[PDB]
């Protein structure tokens, strides 16, 4: 008997995917620390588990290095490097991390961001380059149309004197050993590693969270800025080296919210 | 509480047979290893011989060798038994008193000359066929006066074989090595569950465990009773023999017991029929 | 013989640079080629270039998608399933090929390496032990056959 | 959503049928709730390293550890080095046992051979001394590893020595405060840190330190054995499950997880047959909660029934249920679960078809349950699936296979163009008449079917059979043909481990020496010293150039430790034709085992050139078409039909039946002797021996193998 | 040496297995012997073991006998591992030099082949002189090629030592022509052997272009040598087993055998070639005396040609003067007349004379370093340039000079011309490095050249494709099915049908192969000196690392100088170039003592 096979007329499903930022992309010194993904996650876990109000205890650092499996000789340099990082303030007024209470801090905030429009890279990169000054170079990345949810993990959110602040940690820093980590080198690292889109999505997520939580919310009144902390670039004599403070122009956030909303 | 069942048990069985062949056949001298090679070429032929007895219930060996008799003692016993017949042939040589029959040819002394070529050393194991001409039961049918023919017939009455002692030592050693390896690895087998339940019900407190089975299921309907191992019927007699409030229904067919190669036995069904009183068809 | 043909095909897919294994695997009964086809394939260098290119594509599908996508693309591009079904007596061969493919896909998910499945297939060829899954099935149920 | 009762059993099939779709048919899938298997060649290798004193140190278990690239890169062993080490272990006689103390530890006698130390001493002696010198300490050297590549042996000896130390390290039971640096030292000793395997070693160290911390939190004082920690680590490494891609957007593949009900449009259920679902977990027996149940008690059976209820409620648009109903092995009926049976009973008792409005209650229930049940076909290429109607298959690749509109498999035999060259060597003719189908395959179209070598056996050779026995017999025959010392060759073969241990190897050597002496009493009975001569012939404008070894003035004398076969007779007949064509008056003799003898009388040069032209015509016919001349079965059929008394072939029916019986006996052998039909070169041409091809092979053997039995004496 | 102190695990396991429960002196001797066999030394003198070992008095406290074992010979003979050559022992001590049993067997086989089997084939001198006059046109002064051909056709076993560009293949062609013209009725099955397949292909194309130039006959063209075979292919070496087809029983049915490039022939391959030869074949060895050493352990050609500086014999000088008809000088003294008669030294180079600095630099390499400094210093002879490489700016200048060397290659690549001219332009300039990894090596220089081609707009490269247009590749393993051997270069480009790799066959054609059909492929912007042997380049550039390494020695710089036809560049320090000339790769062997008696 005669027979034929059916043919699918259209696509089975649209490009729906729940992704993250990674899917859209003398003898003892911190410069001589081994650079890798696992020491970076170990330093992130050390900065997550440690309390900022309590003073750093050397036996606790020794116990954490025993649990992690690193060398025991690095510990007395590690605790003084940690206290030198914590004593250095990272703000435009000079606010340190020890002034933040337990109610004010929030470590590792996980957010989901919805998007119903097809995310075109050409329509987004021009809107980024219109307001962001770091987009002078940095040719645009290529990614498919993402419609759905986007995952994100902010390192630290903290409030101070009635003003919210975001803080992220970067700890790879393989190519620098001297004091050359100035603002130009950190801006070049931000342009090379493409952390501008991650920081812009973090500002959009924090703006939407403060709009949903606090009624009658203003972006200029409550939000203060974004701080990036390079762990291997913090020096005792250089307060500006290691930290990187950037605040948006307060016009990109509303247009990005209108683009992601519909 | 947690164990790992193995589907194939031939690999560990071949490993234990190789261990037995290493620990038994290697330090033997030439006069014993010649007979061992005449019985089996290697451990694979021995495993092919005893593979139907290594699995399931170990059978009872009629007239087993004693535990202190080794291969060298049996070899020396057979060597002395052959040497006694050789001495009685060397003492009674050079004479013939039997009557000449029509079936008996006159070349038999040449066969005796073959026996003159036979008594040289005791390193061999297989005797000549001409001793079959020196049998009193065969010479009378074709007149035996000397008891040398009686000693020759006594020598040829039973087969001079080292095979039975090696088979008994293999059945004592290979199963124990397999159980030791599975107890070290923590694995279990299909017949190992039956052996564990039989050893549990064989103990003193385990009978109370059978009462717990009477707490668990106070009834039993057992289909295909022709394919029943004797360990299974021993378990079912341990649990549900004559205790009250429990029923036993053995549904089967003695005319369908065709799995005797696997481990089933119709004599267990005949024992079960002799034990019970009621029969239904 | 079908397990040995599948082993030769996996060796030709895994190592397509050496032409000896590819020529030994293309002349099997699974591909269904004549001696004149093998002679014209050995004479024409461009046809052998196309064969090496499509076998490299099969290797890329085998590394990116798995065993059964590569085997389905091989049975669809070469159209060997229709040729085995048109052949009298090839339905049993096709069912055995599909069962070997299912067993290789079942054993290939537990192994991350690509050569490990080929070594497992060579081991199971060298091991004639019979499991419950590794036995021969019934070739057809629609056509009535004399059952022994 | 698609939910299965057991995710790990069905997930290979799910991945196979979801990956194999083409680009127009591919839908994205995401499989969650599986057992976490991050890197199996790291975790399984560390488990095997933790089972090191309990291991038997078999050679395959060490080659499997060398298959891991981390353990190979730790001791600087490459993949080519592993490929050389495969044949170096397989040929030097390394079967089991790292050291002789390991053999004595297992209550086994110290043999001194077939161990890793014996193989290492053999390979180092082969690096030092050639194999032709002899034994040094009852160890024959291994002539393969001689140059710098034996430095890789120095890597392997760097491994097994470490495999001794932890064997003396992990034997004694240690308390929990001493097992801390053991895993770290084992990881930095056996493994090398890499970019990919760093997370696996970090997870191993984290699980080991977590086990030690949970043990030391209770302050355990007694000793802890190694196997308990190994089983605990093997249980803890497979305890993890991944669910990150559960609702990413692709279709979800996951097992049924309790207390998780999410609304979906399409809900599919797999593996709903009886026994598989509901998942039955037996109680511990001594638990008191199962004896007296309360309200808030939880059981796995009730959880699975509530999960089925949540899957029924959570389905919004469409509910799909599939179960194994028919067995794939014996075509036995497999009944579904009791939940699905109660569901279809409620459907049949609560609904009716509009065709039968008022017929019956049971008949309408059976008609509804038969209308809902879609019994699919056993094979995907069945034409019932492609029939137009309610259901139709979407597999476009199986459409021409189901339509049955394709060409059949044509015959492999085809007339190929072949021009006979001017200079054809004698070695080509010998390789042709040794096996004609193999010479048609591997030389004309250059297709040589390469079979993989056999695996290393798990034990020492107790008997001699196959290629090893033939090589021992060939070397013993070559030693006894010059009246050399057989005891020196016995010590040479015992020093290599090819002989059985103890008295059994002496018994085997004595019976093989008796057989080879019985053969050499016939071989050197008519042996004369002869040298190799050159052969240059011109037959039908075809040049034959070659060399004949050991040409005595009596004729041709060859000896091989084999049986009476037709291939060796064909080789001796070809040598006799190539010898008698240029001078050489005399017989040609070949002596096999069991009083086998091939003799050919001297013939004239004209008959020799005629038969050589016939063999040249057969050679040029075998290159165009596959020459179906079976040597063994065709020679058996011929010698059943030939009569040497009258020099004529018989034609009666009894000889025609006995020749067919001998042909069926020689083609397909018994369960102990490999027949001629069990060959990779003959199964490619035909799958079943048809009587037409049988008569063709009979005619070709009558055409070609007739002077083999005509001049036999 | 530095590597000799760091013991390999193979030597330690060999010392633990062979000695075992014996004295630690035997353990240290076995470890030192295994380390010297791994480094390439054939023999081990007992004076170095006695003097240059710190534990030598300590083992003097270890041994306790009647004679106290003061000598190393009695201490080795007391153990069961060292014998005099009678018992099957791994270590052999015969002439106060300890070696392994295989090395002792191969050394005695080489000494037997070069001391006893080399007899004098007596032929007609008048017809030989007539053929040498009708073949060699130069008869005004002393020509070393005519004397080499006469001494190769006179004796059975002859070694011809000569550098590149001296016309060795023309001498082999004249030798084979005089060999066929001498034996007319006698058949001659000439065979050619080579260590590598690429050198075999070069030998076949060179003898094809050389033998067709000379006028032959109808039967003389029938006896033309067909092809050159590999040494593993001529003897019949198997991949699995080491069993040869012509091992001991049946020799190769040959008349004369010409083995080209004997400098890359190690001692076991030489001993396997010797044992396969019959008692009537005449073997002619080719190669350079000062060339690089063999691949495996052993130095055959160097220890053979070390006696070439002494000269010929007094009777052999008169024999060569009667044969060639010219004035042949005699050598002073007589130590081994057969080996000194079988040797020959080629000094007249025809492709370059005294006006070119390449031959003067090659003559100054074997002399002191100040001779090489004086050769490079005055006026540079317009052929050799010296560039100092110390820092990053010198690295940039070296990359600029490499771009200026590869200028015609990039000009023919960008203009989209025929690939044959692209291959012919690429075969004129070549970089030669010593090591493999790091900043100074193969993979360092290749990645730096690819990064410089990515920086400057000369070569467009996709980062994820790995088969961009214009990459040079080379094959590492032989493949007789495709026709390419080890050491052949190919250029990947797009002819219009796709990106394919063009290879230049020695038959005059070009073959376009798919990159998926290539078994091996490595970037060859800079070749190693060991892998660039046999080939020739017009403009070579040596790059030496600043770190001291045992690879950079006198023979490496000698092979780097002779690799260049006309132009040669250097990138090295002054101290490294001064230390590499004095540090000669000497290999201790017993051939110096066996040939002296």
């Amino acid at each position: 008997a005669e027979l034929n096979a059916k043919t699918l007329q259209r696509l089975p499903g649209d490009n729906w995917r729940v992704t993250s930022y990674s899917g859209l992309q003398p003898t003892l010194t911190p410069h001589q620390f081994p650079r890798g993904a696992s020491p970076g996650t170990f330093l992130h876990s050390l900065f997550e588990d440690l309390d900022f109000t309590q003073p750093v205890d050397p036996n606790w650092v020794r116990e954490k290095l025993e649990l992690g499996g690193f060398e025991s000789q690095w510990e007395p340099v590690l605790t003084e490097w940690i206290t030198a990082v914590l004593q250095a303030p990272l703000n435009e007024t000079g606010v340190s991390l020890s002034q933040l209470s337990a109610r004010n801090k929030q470590v590792e905030m996980e957010f989901y961001l919805p998007i119903s429009e097809p995310l075109i890279a050409s329509q987004l990169d021009t809107l980024i380059r219109q307001f962001d000054p770091l987009s002078a170079g940095c040719p645009p990345l290529e990614f498919m149309q993402v419609r759905g949810m986007l995952k994100g993990f902010i390192d630290l959110v903290f409030r101070h004197e009635g003003r919210y602040y975001l803080l992220a940690y970067k700890s790879n820093w393989l190519g620098e050993d001297s004091s050359a980590y100035t603002q130009q080198a950190m801006a070049a690292a931000m342009q090379a590693h493409r952390y501008d889109l991650q920081y812009q999505l973090y500002t959009l997520a924090l703006h939407r969270y403060l709009r949903h939580r606090i009624a009658d919310y203003d972006y200029e009144h409550h939000f203060g800025g974004v701080i990036y902390l390079f762990l291997r670039g913090v020096d005792k004599e250089h307060p500006q080296q290691g930290i990187y403070t950037t605040r948006p122009n307060a016009g990109l956030i509303a247009l990005m919210d209108e683009m992601f909303a519909g | 509480f947690e164990q790992q069942l193995i589907e194939d048990e031939s690999l560990l069985r071949y490993q234990a047979c190789a261990d037995f062949w290493r620990r038994h056949c290697y330090p033997l001298p030439r006069e014993i290893a010649q007979v061992v090679f005449e019985t089996w070429k290697g451990p694979q032929a021995l495993l092919r011989d005893i593979n139907r007895y290594l699995q399931g219930e170990a059978p009872v060996i009629k007239a087993p060798p004693p535990d202190d008799e080794t291969l060298a003692s049996r070899h020396a016993q057979i060597v002395a038994r052959i040497d006694t017949v050789k001495q009685q042939w060397r003492d009674a040589v050079g004479e013939l008193d039997a009557l000449i029959e029509s079936s008996g040819i006159d070349r038999r002394k040449f066969n005796r000359s073959n026996q003159a070529k036979w008594i040289d050393k005791i390193s061999a194991w297989a005797e000549e066929e001409t001793n079959s001409y020196q049998l009193p039961e065969s010479l009378e049918k074709f007149t035996p006066r000397h008891p040398l023919f009686e000693a020759i017939d006594q020598l040829l009455a039973e087969p001079l074989s080292i095979r039975d002692l090696v088979i008994t030592r293999a059945l004592a050693e290979i199963r124990e090595t397999v159980a030791r390896e599975k107890r070290r690895r923590g694995e279990l087998g299909f017949d190992d569950m039956l052996s564990r339940l039989d050893s549990a019900l064989r103990s003193e407190s385990g009978e109370v465990l059978a009462a717990a089975i009477r707490t668990r299921f106070p009834v039993a309907m057992i289909d295909e009773f022709q394919d029943t191992d004797p360990q299974q019927y021993r378990i079912f007699r341990r649990i549900w023999h004559h205790q009250p409030e429990t029923a036993l229904l053995l549904i089967g067919d003695p005319k369908q017991a065709i799995y005797a190669f696997r481990g089933a036995d119709i004599f267990t069904y005949m024992k079960a029929r002799s034990e019970v009183h009621a029969h239904y068809t | 013989l079908e397990a040995q043909e599948m082993l030769w095909l996996l060796q030709a897919v895994m190592t397509p640079e050496r032409e000896n294994t590819l020529r030994s695997a293309l002349a099997t009964s699974m591909m269904g080629l004549n001696a004149l086809d093998i002679e014209t394939l050995n004479n024409d260098e461009h046809a052998w270039d196309v064969v090496v290119e499509e076998f490299d594509g099969y290797r890329q599908i085998w590394r990116k998608r798995g065993v059964m996508p590569m085997l389905r693309a091989l049975m669809s591009a070469r159209n060997i399933a229709e040729n085995l079904l048109a052949t009298a007596g090839g339905e049993r061969r096709l069912t055995d090929i599909l069962h070997i493919s299912e067993l290789l896909q079942e054993a290939g998910t537990q192994l991350e390496s690509e050569h490990a499945l080929v070594r497992w297939l060579s081991q199971h060829i060298l091991e004639p032990d019979s499991n419950a899954s590794s036995q021969q099935m019934r070739l057809e149920s629609d056509k009535h056959l004399v059952q022994i | 959503i698609v939910m299965v009762a057991d995710i790990d059993s069905y997930s290979p099939f799910i991945q196979a049928v979801f990956g194999s779709a083409p680009a127009d048919r591919y839908l994205p899938y995401a499989i969650s709730d599986r057992r976490a298997r991050q890197s199996h060649p790291v975790l399984e290798a560390f488990i095997s390293l933790l089972s090191l004193p309990d291991s038997r140190f078999v050679s395959e278990d060490v080659l499997a550890l060398l298959d891991v690239p981390v353990l190979a890169a730790r001791f600087d062993i490459t993949e080519e080095g592993l490929r050389y080490l495969r044949q170096w272990v397989n040929e030097s006689g390394i079967r089991w046992g790292i050291d002789d103390d390991n053999v004595r530890e297992l209550e086994l006698p110290a043999t001194g051979q077939h161990t890793w130390r014996f193989g290492l001493t053999r390979m180092l002696l082969g690096y030092a001394m050639e194999s032709a010198q002899g034994e040094w300490q009852s160890v024959l050297p291994y002539d393969e590893s001689s140059g710098l590549i034996a430095e890789l042996v120095g890597h392997l000896a760097s491994l097994l020595m470490q495999l001794n130390i932890w064997r003396r390290g992990l034997a004694q039971e240690r308390p929990l405060e001493e097992w801390l640096p053991v895993c770290r030292d084992m990881l930095n000793a056996f493994f090398l840190p890499d970019a990919e395997t760093e997370a696996a070693m970090t997870l191993i160290e984290q699980q080991w330190q977590a086990i030690i911390a949970e043990g030391l939190g209770a302050q355990y004082g007694d000793a802890v054995p190694l196997s308990l920690l190994r089983d605990e680590l093997a249980q803890r490494l497979d305890q993890e499950r991944i669910s990150q891609r559960f609702l990413a957007g692709p279709v979800n593949i996951c097992t049924l997880m309790p207390m998780r009900s999410i609304p979906f449009k399409v809900v599919c259920l797999l593996g709903m047959n009886d026994g598989v679902y509901p998942r039955q977990l037996a109680p511990l027996g001594f638990d008191l909660m199962s004896q007296k149940p309360k309200r808030g008690d939880r059981s796995r059976r009730d959880d699975d029934r509530y999960l089925f209820l949540e899957a029924l409620i959570s389905a919004q648009q469409k509910l799909y249920i599939s179960y194994i109903g028919r067995s794939i092995q014996d075509n036995s009926e497999r009944f579904p679960s009791v939940l699905v049976q109660e569901l279809i009973d409620y459907i049949g008792q609560s609904h009716y078809l509009p065709g039968d409005e008022a017929l019956n209650c049971d008949e309408s229930e059976a008609r509804v349950k038969a209308h809902l049940t879609c019994l699919h076909t056993r094979m995907p290429f069945d034409p019932q699936n492609y029939q137009p109607g309610e259901r139709q298959s979407y597999a476009r690749e199986w459409l021409p296979a189901a339509s049955q509109a394709g060409k059949a498999h044509s015959e492999f035999v085809q007339p190929l163009p072949f021009t006979l060259p001017e200079t054809v060597p004698l070695e080509t003719l010998q390789r042709f008449w040794a096996h004609p189908v193999r010479a048609f395959f591997q030389m004309r179209l250059q297709v040589n079917f390469r079979t993989e070598d056999s695996e290393i056996p798990d034990t020492e050779p107790f008997i001699l059979e196959g290629l090893s026995r033939y090589q021992i017999n060939q070397q013993l025959l070559n030693a006894l043909v010059e009246q050399d010392d057989a005891e020196r060759l016995f010590r040479r073969f015992r020093a290599a481990g090819d002989l059985p241990y103890g008295a059994f190897g002496e018994i085997f050597w004595e019976t093989q020496c008796q057989e080879m002496q019985q053969l050499a009493d016939r071989v050197i009975a008519c042996r004369q010293p002869g040298q190799s001569m050159e052969i240059d012939l011109a037959c039908n404008g075809v040049q034959i150039t070659g060399w004949l070894p050991q040409v005595q003035p009596d004729g041709l004398l060859r000896w091989r430790p084999s049986l009476l076969s037709v291939a060796q007779g064909m080789q001796l007949w070809l040598e006799h034709l190539v010898y008698c064509a240029s001078g050489g008056n005399g017989e040609s003799r070949l002596f096999l085992r069991k009083d086998g003898e091939w003799r050919f009388p001297p013939l004239a040069a004209e008959q020799a050139l005629h038969y050589l032209s016939q063999l040249i015509e057969g050679y040029r016919e075998g290159m165009s078409a596959p020459l179906l001349v079976l040597p063994e079965s065709g020679g058996a059929w011929l010698k059943t039909c030939y009569d040497a008394q009258n020099d004529a072939m018989l034609d009666d029916d009894s000889t025609l039946q006995k020749a067919r019986t001998k042909f069926l006996q020689a083609y397909e052998g018994n369960m102990m002797v490999r027949g001629e039909g069990d060959d990779i070169w003959y199964q490619r041409l035909w799958r079943q021996l048809t009587p037409e091809t049988m008569e063709a092979i009979v005619e070709q053997s009558q055409r070609f193998l007739l002077p083999l039995f005509r001049f036999n004496q | 040496a530095v590597e000799h102190k760091q013991l390999r695990p193979l030597d330690v396991q060999f010392a633990l297995t062979v000695a075992g429960d014996e004295h630690p002196a035997v353990t240290l001797a076995a470890a030192l012997l295994s380390h010297d066999a791994g480094e390439g030394h054939v023999c081990l003198p007992l004076s170095r073991l006695e003097n240059n070992e710190a534990s030598h008095p300590l083992l003097a406290t270890c041994v306790s006998e009647i004679g106290e074992l003061q000598n190393w010979e009695e201490c080795l003979l007391a153990s069961q591992a060292v014998s005099r050559g009678d018992e099957p022992t791994p270590m052999i001590l015969c002439g106060d030099r300890l070696y392994l049993n295989r090395m002792w067997c191969n050394e005695r086989t080489v000494a037997r082949f070069f001391n006893e089997v080399n007899h004098a084939i007596e032929v007609d001198e008048a017809l030989l002189a007539q053929t040498l006059d009708k073949l060699f046109p130069v008869s005004d002064e002393i020509n070393w090629q005519k004397v080499a051909a006469a001494v190769a056709l006179t004796r059975r076993i002859s070694v011809i030592s000569g550098g590149p560009g001296t016309g060795k293949t023309t001498t082999v062609a004249k030798l084979l022509a005089a060999l066929i013209q001498m034996a007319d009725g006698e058949r001659c099955r000439i065979r050619l052997a080579a260590p590598t397949g690429k050198a075999a292909a070069r030998l076949t194309e060179s003898l094809g272009k050389a033998l067709r130039q000379l006028p032959l006959t109808d039967e003389q063209k029938k006896r033309i040598p067909e092809d050159a075979s590999t040494l593993h292919r001529l003897l019949g070496a198997q991949p699995g087993s080491q069993r040869l087809r012509h091992h001991a029983g049946n020799p190769l049915h040959l008349d004369v055998l010409v083995v080209d490039e004997a400098s890359m022939i190690d001692l076991p391959m030489m001993s396997r070639l010797i044992d396969a030869l019959p008692d009537h074949a005449r073997v002619i060895f080719l190669g350079d005396r000062d060339q690089l050493a063999s691949v495996e352990a052993g130095a055959v050609l160097g220890d053979i040609c070390a006696y070439a500086n002494a000269g010929f014999t007094a009777e052999r000088a008169r024999q060569l003067s009667r044969l060639t008809g010219t004035h042949v000088p005699a050598g002073t003294g007589t130590e081994a007349a057969s080996l000194r008669d079988s040797l020959c030294l080629l000094q007249k180079s025809y492709r370059f004379g005294s006006d070119s600095g390449i031959g003067q630099l090659a003559a100054a390499i074997n002399r002191g370093d100040k001779t090489a400094v004086k050769t490079v210093f005055q006026q540079d002879f317009t052929d050799i340039e010296k560039r100092l490489l110390q820092s990053g700016e010198d690295y940039i200048a070296m990359l600029e000079e490499a771009l200026a060397g590869y200028g015609r290659y990039l000009d023919l690549l960008q203009a989209r011309a025929e690939p044959d001219l692209i291959i012919q332009a690429f075969n004129e300039y070549q970089l030669l490095c010593a090591l493999r990894e790091g900043p100074f090596g193969v993979a360092g220089l290749n990645e730096r050249i690819e990064q410089f081609m990515q920086q400057k707009r000369k070569i467009h490269r996709h980062p994820h494709s790995r088969w961009y247009e214009g990459r040079p590749v080379m094959i590492a393993r032989n493949d007789s099915a495709l026709g390419l051997f080890n050491g052949d270069i190919g250029i990947a480009l797009d002819r219009g049908q796709g990106t394919r790799v063009w290879f230049a066959m020695p038959d005059g054609n070009i073959k376009s192969v798919q990159p998926s059909r290539l078994p091996e492929h490595e970037t060859t912007w800079a070749m190693t000196v060991h892998k660039s042997q046999g080939s020739e380049f017009d403009h070579a550039a040596l790059i030496l690392p600043s770190q001291r390494t045992p690879v950079v020695t006198r023979e490496l710089v000698y092979t780097a100088v002779t690799r260049a036809r006309r132009r040669l560049s250097l990138y090295a320090d002054e101290r490294i170039l001064s230390a590499a000339i004095a540090t000669r790769t000497e290999r201790r062997s017993g051939l110096a003592a066996l040939f002296s008696s």
